[PDB]
RNA sequence: GGUUGCGGCCAUAUCUACCAGAAAGCACCGUUUCCCGUCCGAUCAACUGUAGUUAAGCUGGUAAGAGCCUGACCGAGUAGUGUAGUGGGUGACCAUACGCGAAACUCAGGUGCUGCAAUCU
């Protein structure tokens, strides 16, 4: 849907084998976070 | 089997604009008539190209030619009078009909105000005969459905740049020298534009004879790169 | 020699368009809220994204209000990705960097960056995901004379590190 | 010898990797006051040909490069198939004789001509 990107850019879920694209940073099945996109606290 | 259905072809490069008038055959297109951008140079306007009087002034250079290989020069002057109503050219009783061509913008967006039906409008004051309408025009109201033609009138006349680089110039002083750096060379004040757009049009009403530039000192030596044995 | 800065007029790493965006759990004053802090932060009017499937994990209707998405283009989009990288320290170690040439982050909260939290508004965080470019990289986007764009001429993993750690000087690869 | 823009006959008419491209022309390319358009001048629409660039696009050549078509004792009259006899086999089937007959593979060739109009040599 987007010209600028590409499917190689798109976020396979670790928890619902989703490939979800690049917004948001929910699953596109399951609504959960992406591993490690925010930076991790001390 | 052989009635000549004759299309006008408008191509918009980056740097120039191609308009072409022509009858398909079997073993090819034949080009009746053409004309390029760069021709524009020969009368009047030696700089402010691409524009949309340019594009008018293309199109009545292409339709002056076209009368002129046609022979019917004479007759079907056109609108001489630059004004932004629609005209249409009604056939000569005891003459010859106008030349009735269709318009072909090939894969260009069909938005109103592009420079292909400028072109095309600017063939239609010179006399070509093509049917369309002025909804696809430079001053026609998409939520009023009409045109004022008065803005049309003023962007065919090139007073839409004029006040562009008046704006450029009252409210920069660097930008209006960098956009418009060569219409500041060879002097093209932001007055005079729609005087020389009037003198640009009545020299191509005037002087239709497209002419080439002789020049036969070629030799064929072989600057590309031919095939290893 | 003259083959180390010399394509670098026609083929330097470029910002193409950033699409900054938050998802809301909800919708109403609080999506109004979420939108009205998108319009402060960006500048232009954002886009109001709807759910794809009706999920009902966490409580999901599909084509909902949920989201809200922009893209930033320009030394705006610059800016605010300049304000995330301070927002991280300069700090993207190991997954930021796709293979295709994407960065990004997730930032926990709006408060910090940007404007100060109020008791009305929200703490609700955003996201970046900046997609790189190059001199030329939109020829395959025209309306006429589609064509490939070249590998030679795309953008690399590692050459986003290297971009990345000249454009920011930033840290990248954790120990872990 | 090159480029542009329309073309015609129409998969021998694809991709990938190097090397080149005099000159012009294309092409990226710079800017959004106005015509138009979106969340975003990214696309589309305007303005200049300046600031730059052959890095991509495009073209040509080179691959014992892969792919695609064409044929071929290329298997090969082969794997086998069906029938017949006065060989049998308890039969099934196997030979005999006849009448049809693949496929993968391999090898050879090609990975298209030309018009119109204009412009650089
Ligand atoms: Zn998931």
């Amino acid at each position: 849907e987007d010209p600028e990107i590409s499917l190689a850019d798109y976020w396979k879920c670790t928890s619902c084998n989703e490939m979800n694209p690049p917004l948001p940073s929910h699953c596109n099945r399951c609504w959960a976070l992406r591993e490690n996109w925010l930076p991790e606290d001390k | 089997y052989n009635t000549p259905k004759y299309r006008m072809i408008v191509r918009v490069t980056n740097r120039d604009i191609i308009c072409q008038i022509a009858y398909a055959r079997i073993e090819g297109d034949m080009i009746v008539c053409a004309a390029y951008a760069h021709e524009l140079p020969k009368y009047g306007v030696k700089v402010g190209l691409t524009n949309y009087a340019a594009a008018y002034c293309t199109g009545l250079l292409l339709a002056r030619r076209l009368l002129n290989r046609f022979g019917m020069d004479k007759i079907y002057e056109g609108q001489v009078e630059v004004t932004g109503d629609e005209y249409n050219v009604e056939s000569i009783d005891g003459q010859p009909g106008a030349f009735t061509c269709y318009l072909d913008a090939g894969l260009a967006r069909t938005t109103t105000g592009n420079k292909v039906f400028g072109a095309l409008k600017g063939a239609v004051d010179g006399g070509l005969s093509i049917p369309h309408s002025t909804k696809r025009f430079p001053g026609y109201d998409s939520e009023s459905k009409e045109f004022n033609a008065e803005v049309h009138r003023k962007h065919i006349m090139g007073q839409n740049v004029a006040d562009y680089m008046r704006y450029l110039m009252e409210e920069d002083e660097d930008a209006y020298k960098k956009q418009f750096s060569q219409y500041i060379k060879n002097s093209v004040t932001p007055d005079m534009m729609e005087e020389m757009y009037k003198k640009a049009h009545a020299a191509i009403r005037e002087n239709p004879v497209y002419e080439k530039k002789p020049k036969k000192e070629v030799k064929k030596k072989r600057w590309n790169r031919p095939k290893m044995s | 020699q003259d083959q180390g800065e010399k394509e670098n007029p026609m083929r330097e790493l470029r910002i193409r368009k950033l699409c900054l965006n938050i998802c809301v759990g909800e919708s109403g004053d609080r999506l109004t809220r979420a939108a009205k802090v998108l319009e402060q932060l960006t500048g232009q009017t954002p886009v109001f994204s709807k759910a794809r499937y009706t999920v009902r994990s966490f409580g999901i209707r599909r084509n909902e209000k949920i989201a809200v998405h922009c893209t930033v283009r320009g030394a705006k989009a610059e800016e605010i990705l300049e304000k995330g990288l301070k927002v991280r320290e300069y700090e993207l170690r190991k997954n930021n960097f796709s293979d295709t040439g994407n960065f990004g982050f997730g930032i926990q909260e709006h408060i910090d960056l940007g404007i100060k939290y109020d008791p009305s508004i929200g703490i609700y965080g955003l996201d970046f995901y900046v997609v790189l470019g190059r001199p030329g990289f939109s020829i395959a986007d025209k309306k006429r004379r589609t064509g490939c764009i070249g590998a030679k001429h795309r953008i690399s993993k590692e050459e986003a590190m290297r971009w990345f750690q000249q454009k920011y000087d930033g840290i990248i690869l954790p120990g872990k």
